[PDB]
């Protein structure tokens, strides 16, 4: 389904398999890293560091 | 064909479609777990040290 960004605030999405629940979570992700950019999801390990330092590596992957 | 104004009417039926939900309310279907990242089988030691 493609859902829009008002409708998303009265949803509940799940991101992983085991955060279904019955009667509570209506929609699931398509994969847990859709979240991200196409440019932000090069970044290897990017959960493992510091949010800054994958904002920078956004900017310095374009430079 | 005078026209004359009737009485107020008691109710009011209202017609419309009722979905269907033989198919909802069953077990949820949701998009399967990918697996965790296990290792290879057939992994040996390559490198061996010089001399």
């Amino acid at each position: 389904e493609l859902i829009g960004t008002m409708e998303q605030i009265f949803m509940n999405v799940a991101i992983f398999e085991d955060e279904v629940f019955a009667g509570v979570t209506t929609h699931q992700e398509l994969f847990p890293h859709s979240l991200l950019s196409v440019i932000a999801n090069f970044i290897p390990f990017s959960d493992h560091n510091q949010s800054p330092r994958n904002m920078y590596q956004c900017q310095m992957g374009k430079q | 064909g005078g026209l004359t104004c009737a009485s107020a009417p008691q109710g009011t039926l209202r017609i419309l479609e009722g979905p269907q939900q033989s198919l909802s309310g069953s077990p949820l279907q949701p998009i399967p777990a990918s697996p965790p990242p296990q290792i290879p089988p057939g992994l040996r030691p390559r490198f061996c040290a010089f001399g």
